[PDB]
């Protein structure tokens, strides 16, 4: 979406062309994606739906856009000569307009999604010196009746939030990261500190690969501790 | 980074960054020396002015051209051409921009393979790429259909382009243009009493072909009117006063784009070789073609011209065909405007050519599609 | 499901859904690519265009038509063709979609079976299955009995049809259709003046013989008048302007159905071919088959081929045979419009060719009775 050639930058070349039209936007915007890439991909016509015309995917799953005005309705030239007229009037609207050569653009050459990249980067450089937290307000219901939820909807809130896809990458490699305290009183029950973690780990049937007790905690797969939950009872 | 953009052309060099709306730096593509010996010790005369110092030095230089008919003649003074620009007029470090460099079609391959060579060893740019004037005067005019009649200072070019397709063998160069136009005006200010010799007056001259000539919707009839009445007569002050007064000069001068004999050539004149290259192309695009004359370069800014050409080409063409003039009226910047547009784009940014790349295949690479 | 209807042919493909009245897409199936070198960047020009679209671009094309005589030649156009109709002419997946195919008598036995496997593997039909252009054509005019006269773009021919039989050995193939006659008027339009060469412009003389052409009831007599008088003379206006006018050459041109000596043709004429394929069948049907002569294709769409033709096969038949000759207002789609009543029968619904049973037998089931 953001590198040259990126599906922007590609939307300002056709806001540049001369005799740019969506048909020509949607040609070019596949021969220069389609196959290349994996993200990119055709638009699947189904579900009665109007218009698909190009789908990416993300964290929160695939979506497929409509391409139909996104020309004329990303340029703006802005003129010059009335913005000179703004400055000299008499209002307080010249408050607002006040009055190097290398990447300023012309005022012919102005585009929206430019302001956006560059506000955009605004943020996500000022907000990446500053340290980090999280709150997702979730709705459960459709209605006001507390305690009761429906998943689907909930669901949607999971990808909107994408809290799912921090639960997927800490899923891949060692969720569980637990002491002694437990695992020796829930693991005795086979072969009845870290020597002594040794001993309850090769006695119960686990292969050295998918987990790991570096010096402090044991870590663990998830779908491991299952295996064990049923048979470190008995 | 940023692009450059120098559209030389003879009698002004252009230049600008790329994705600008205009080029910043403008001043005539000259190159003086003092052609007197100097006396006072101390003062430091430099050798040889260019660009505005010189235009402004003129009443004791010699001023040069480099460029005689789109292609360069004297490589020394192009270069330092080219410094000054680079150096004064834009003020940038040449080595960490791509360049756009035009010309002419029709010009000897030895002119743009020079010119590429000097670009990469000399100032060292990063790569660079020669267009075709006027393909980048028809971007700027948001066309992608229409014949393009470029008229510079030194050479005047028709380019049919179709869907974006040239078609290359209805080009039709001609060499009269707006230096022609300013010897014959030299010329006929003579029968007045007007002497105009020196290199310094020849601008002179250029200015008064620039305020006071237009084109006339019908020769002889502006030609008898002027005979009678002398509601014609405009007078221009001199730079040491002694206002002067041109009559029938004023159309005569422009007049010779129509009728080259004028000035003793012979091919036919700027409205006829724009039908002939109309005929060329096939006909299935001739109306579009018709209908799609633009207009670019210094020289169509006369007064009327664009009227008169209509009506010409009106008489030749068929009468149910549409025949149309594009000629905006910041014109004279097209070719420059077009080609900031182009270098602006990302799907151009594979077609430069990178200085490793020349280093490897030679300057004999520019004609090869790295075009 | 909905079956479809491709009647691909020389000049014209028509295409639709089986059930309907007319065919939904008709355009011409030429495949164009761009013959300059184009010199806008980030016209993201495509490559190949077809159908109308190559059709608006001709100026700067070279138009290919994929099937010369009926028979296709460049299968790589033909796949194009075929694809560009289904993607965006109809706007359907062939996936599930059992189609009809015509093809001319006594044609190759590879066309028709690389025609299968080609529409079984790329497409990826359902089913398929392969007419004879002439027995749809006898179709839509609501007949079982009468020789059809098809003389298509490419290809003319003769079959004579009673109660539902078919008499091969009187089949008469003749390769003698608009396209000749297209060529042919080209050269004779020469010793007016005007000289058409391109590609491009074979199509503009496709348009004025659709337009001003026509068939003289007496060749001598219009010859004659021709000469005298000048109430033939029409005129016509070419893509840009310069109207033209043609005389003689309005029945000059379709005359050749009749004389095949004019493009040196040794062949019999049109009616003759017709009266020799009567003469070929059983005494007991002739009766009928001279009652019922039908005629399709745009070809036999002159003003004034029916009377002329009934003349023709009136003088050579014994004068006490009635000579009728069927020829429909919308005769031009005849065939599209029999395949389209064909496909939408249920006792028809057992002769396709199921993907499985070609995937079991192999291309060469197309020629075995599942035809
Ligand atoms: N207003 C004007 N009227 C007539 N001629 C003009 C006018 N302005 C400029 N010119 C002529 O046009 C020339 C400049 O054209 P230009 O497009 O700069 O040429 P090039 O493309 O070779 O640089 C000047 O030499 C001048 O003689
Ligand atoms: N009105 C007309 N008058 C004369 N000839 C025509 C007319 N319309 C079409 N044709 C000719 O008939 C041809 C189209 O016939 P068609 O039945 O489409 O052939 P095919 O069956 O091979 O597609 C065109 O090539 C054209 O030259």
């Amino acid at each position: 979406i953001e590198k040259p050639m990126g599906i922007f930058s590609i939307l300002e070349e056709e806001c540049m062309f001369p005799k740019a039209t969506d048909t020509s936007f949607k040609n070019k915007l596949y021969e220069q994606h389609l196959g290349k890439s994996n993200n990119f991909q055709k638009p699947k016509p189904a579900k009665g739906k109007v218009e698909a015309h190009f789908s990416l995917v993300h964290y929160a799953g695939t979506v497929d856009y409509n391409i139909a005005g996104w020309l004329d309705k990303n340029k703006d030239p802005l003129n010059e000569t009335v913005v000179g007229l703004y400055q000299k009037s008499s209002m307080k609207t010249l408050a607002y307009l006040f009055s190097k050569g290398a990447k300023k653009k012309g005022s012919s050459f102005q585009t929206v999604s430019a302001l956006f990249r560059e506000n955009l980067n605004k943020l996500m450089t000022n907000l990446r010196s500053t340290h980090p937290h999280f709150v997702r307000c979730i709705i459960p219901n459709e209605t006001k009746t507390p305690g009761a939820m429906e998943h689907e909807l909930v669901l949607h809130q999971l990808r909107c939030n994408g809290v799912l896809e921090g639960i997927r990458i800490c899923r891949k490699g060692f969720p569980s990261r637990i002491l002694y305290a437990d695992f020796k009183q829930r693991y005795k029950v086979l072969n009845a500190s870290k020597k002594a973690s040794e001993k309850l780990l090769g006695s119960i049937d686990i292969d050295h690969t998918q987990y790991k007790f570096g010096h402090t905690k044991v870590f663990f797969k998830a779908g491991l501790l299952g295996l064990l939950e049923e048979m470190r009872d008995d | 980074t940023t692009a450059l953009v120098c559209d030389n052309g003879s009698g002004l060099v252009k230049a600008g960054f790329a994705g600008d709306d205009a080029p910043r730096a403008v001043f005539p593509s000259i190159v003086g020396r003092p052609r007197h010996q100097g006396v006072m010790v101390g003062m430091g005369q430099k050798d040889s002015y260019v660009g505005d110092e010189a235009q402004s030095k003129r009443g004791i230089l010699t001023l040069k051209y480099p460029i005689e008919h789109g292609i360069i003649t004297n490589w020394d003074d192009m270069e330092k051409i080219w410094h000054h620009t680079f150096y004064n007029e834009l003020r940038v470090a040449p080595e960490e921009h791509p360049t756009l460099l035009t010309e002419a079609p029709l010009n000897p391959k030895a002119n743009r393979e020079k010119m590429t060579q000097i670009m990469f060893e000399t100032f060292n740019v990063p790569a660079m790429y020669v267009a075709i004037q006027a393909v980048l005067s028809l971007y700027a005019s948001g066309r992608t259909t229409g014949i393009v009649l470029d008229s510079g200072d030194g050479v005047t070019h028709n380019v049919p382009i179709y869907e974006g397709y040239a078609l290359p063998h209805a080009i039709m160069r001609l060499d009269l243009a707006g230096r022609d136009l300013t010897d014959y005006l030299m010329k006929i200010l003579t029968e007045r009493g007007y002497s105009f010799v020196t290199t310094a007056e020849r601008e002179i001259v250029r200015d008064i072909k620039e305020k006071l000539c237009y084109v006339a919707l019908d020769f002889e009839n502006e030609m008898a009117t002027a005979a009678s009445s002398s509601s014609l007569e405009k007078s221009y002050e001199l730079p040491d006063g002694q206002v002067i007064t041109i009559g029938n000069e004023r159309f005569r001068c422009p007049e010779t784009l129509f009728q080259p004999s004028f000035i003793g050539m012979e091919s036919a004149g700027i409205h006829e070789t724009t039908y002939n290259s109309i005929m060329k192309c096939d006909i299935d695009i001739r109306k579009d073609l018709y209908a799609n004359n633009v207009m670019s370069g210094g020289t169509t800014m006369y007064p009327g011209i664009a009227d008169r050409m209509q009506k010409e080409i009106t008489a030749l063409a068929p009468s149910t065909m549409k025949i149309k003039i594009i000629a905006p009226p910041e014109r004279k910047y097209s070719v420059w405007i077009g080609g900031s547009i182009l270098a602006s784009l990302s799907t151009f940014q594979q077609m430069w050519i990178t200085k490793q790349e020349y280093d490897e295949a030679g300057p004999s690479i520019v004609h090869r599609k790295c075009f």
